[PDB]
């Protein structure tokens, strides 16, 4: 209806989930989703992650497992529902449930 | 959740290699793709899940209806891409149940 | 020429000759994908590729191991090897070699045109561009974004100002996507190749016509093909038809009435080379497609023309060659790092 699913993912990733369907430019004319490529610094992602965060017209966002990591203590200073995020695998880091904020959240469940 | 989460996994890797293989036909279609960004075909429709006393919200799946760009040119793989398209479809709407 | 070819030919194509024919008898051929089919690690693919014209491509660059790095390093030699040869040539062979320049050139104008409409640098694009179209010429970053200054200054820089001006006009562009545009680009890019080989006769039209004819029918088919599902108009669809195929005096009519996959199959019946690669295209789960079938006729028809050695189809068909053979080691690299090997062996080899 009105939030839209963004992407912080890799070339390839990224190409993948436009090809399904998911992109858009809003009013403002740029990106819901940010490319990774092998130069760049966890602080400006960081900062774009917290773009992310305080705009309201997502909901739901889809990270990679090892990109997730990369902003791992910025990623889990988050605690809100409404702003779900949720880690994906990627083609040279397949899933991992002992690297994920939720997962940790459900402490001595395994 | 660790079962769907495995499910995931394997679809992910599914889409994956799908991609490895339109690298083949097509070529250097990443840029022309991420160029091409003008609307989205798929959305969030939030609903509500009256579990128990407490509602916690929940999300569907939408096809909006614009319908998938056409890139015909790149060297004409055109299959592919479109078995490629299937792939990501299915994850995505497993990715929105997940979430 | 006038049946009595090979007059004086020679006296400008030795050392090119030379080079193209050695760097052919170092192609690989399915005895190295014998050993380059069992490595399951990209570390054993590089010690196999050692032995090839790929030497140390890995070694002392990229130590862990990767596959877009590849992709890379084989498109950069490779390109600039055919620098080389190019630059090593004379204005006929110029002339060819500035065509296949252009088959490049046309996808790069396309990356680099509409970045007006989005309001980008186009020094930005300038990394993402492949280096066959450098476009080497002033005014062309940074134009103001304005598209009437892009129109301009392309039509002032690139030589592509040949085909552009009778092939597009900025008003037409604005409103076609550029899906149309990039096509109509390069059906006005293969008429004027198709045309200017068979200018000079011999055994290079005889060799390369062909293989433009079979290009331009494989377009015509698939254009039909993949546009079932979209609302694309007829219209386009003939706009985007070469004139120099087996089906210019006609048959162009019957694509635009084979609306179901299956009329398209019994118009191409009525040419039986073609009839045998639709009936080769399966669509099944462990056979190959009819895109497939396609390109192992086109790798057939530049065999057909390596046959043959006074022609300029060496200085084309190999560099196709080497486009495969660099896509058939990205592929085995793909299959090392995804791990799909039910499909190792699902590629077209070259010899």
């Amino acid at each position: 209806r009105g939030k839209l699913i963004a992407v912080i993912g890799d070339e390839d990733t990224v190409t993948g989930f436009l090809l399904g369907g998911i992109g858009e430019l809003n009013k403002n004319r740029h990106p819901n989703f940010l490319v990774v490529e092998k130069d760049t610094t966890i602080n400006e992602i960081e900062d774009t992650f917290r773009q992310f965060l305080n705009r309201d017209d997502i909901g739901i966002i889809l990270i990679n497992q090892y990109i997730a990591e990369m902003v791992r203590h910025a990623l889990d200073a988050h605690q809100r529902s409404i702003p779900a995020v949720l880690e994906i695998p990627s083609k040279e880091h397949p899933y991992d449930a002992a690297k994920d904020s939720i997962l940790r959240r459900a402490k001595g469940m395994f | 959740i660790i079962e769907t989460k495995m499910l995931m996994g394997e679809v992910m890797r599914e889409a994956a290699f799908s991609l490895a293989e339109a690298k083949f036909t097509a070529g250097d279609f990443s840029t022309t793709v991420i160029q091409n960004v003008n609307k989205a075909q798929v959305k969030i429709r939030a609903k509500k899940d009256n579990v128990a006393g407490v509602t916690l919200p929940v999300f569907e799946h939408y096809h909006e209806g614009t319908d998938s760009y056409e890139l015909t040119g790149l060297a004409r793989g055109g299959e592919q891409l479109a078995k490629l398209k299937r792939n990501y479809a299915k994850a995505v709407e497993l990715l929105v149940e997940l979430a | 020429m006038s049946f009595f070819p090979e007059l004086y030919f020679n006296v400008d194509n030795g050392y090119l000759e030379g080079l193209v024919r050695g760097l052919k008898a170092g192609v690989l051929s399915q005895a190295d994908y014998l050993n380059l089919v069992q490595c399951e690690t990209l570390e054993d693919l590089k010690l196999h590729l050692q032995s090839t014209d790929y030497g140390n491509f890995l070694a002392n660059e990229a130590s862990p191991l990767t596959v877009s790095v590849i992709d890379d390093k084989l498109k950069e030699k490779m390109v600039v090897e055919f620098r080389h040869m190019r630059n090593h040539a004379y204005e006929p062979l110029a002339s060819f070699l500035d065509f296949i320049t252009y088959s490049y050139m046309i996808d790069n104008v396309i990356l680099l045109i509409t970045g007006t409409l989005h309001q980008r640098s186009i020094a930005e694009l300038v990394p993402k561009c492949h280096p066959l179209g450098s476009f080497e010429q002033m005014e062309a970053v940074n134009i103001a974004q304005t598209p009437a200054e892009l129109y301009n200054a392309i039509l002032v820089d690139t030589p592509l100002a040949a085909f552009f001006q009778d092939c597009i006009s900025e008003q037409d562009l604005d409103e076609m996507n550029i899906e149309i545009i990039r096509n109509t680009l390069y059906k006005a890019y293969l008429e004027s190749f198709y045309k200017f080989c068979t200018l000079l006769g011999g055994t290079t039209a005889d060799a390369m016509c062909p293989i433009l004819e079979f290009e331009a029918d494989r377009r015509a088919f698939i254009i039909t093909i993949n546009s079932f599902g979209t609302e694309l108009s007829k219209e386009d669809r003939a706009k985007l038809f070469p004139h120099c195929g087996r089906l210019y005096p006609e048959g162009l009519a019957q694509l635009a009435r084979a609306d179901d996959y299956e009329q398209v199959k019994n118009v191409a019946d009525y040419y039986p080379e073609y009839k045998l690669l639709f009936e080769g295209a399966g669509s099944n789960p462990g056979d190959k497609t009819l895109e497939d079938r396609f390109f192992e006729h086109e790798v057939k028809l530049n065999k057909l023309a390596f046959l043959n050695q006074f022609h300029f189809g060496v200085f084309y068909a190999f560099v196709k060659l080497k486009e495969q053979e660099c896509r058939n080691i990205v592929w085995i690299a793909e299959c090392i790092a995804q791990r799909h090997r039910a499909k190792i062996d699902n590629y077209i080899p070259i010899f």
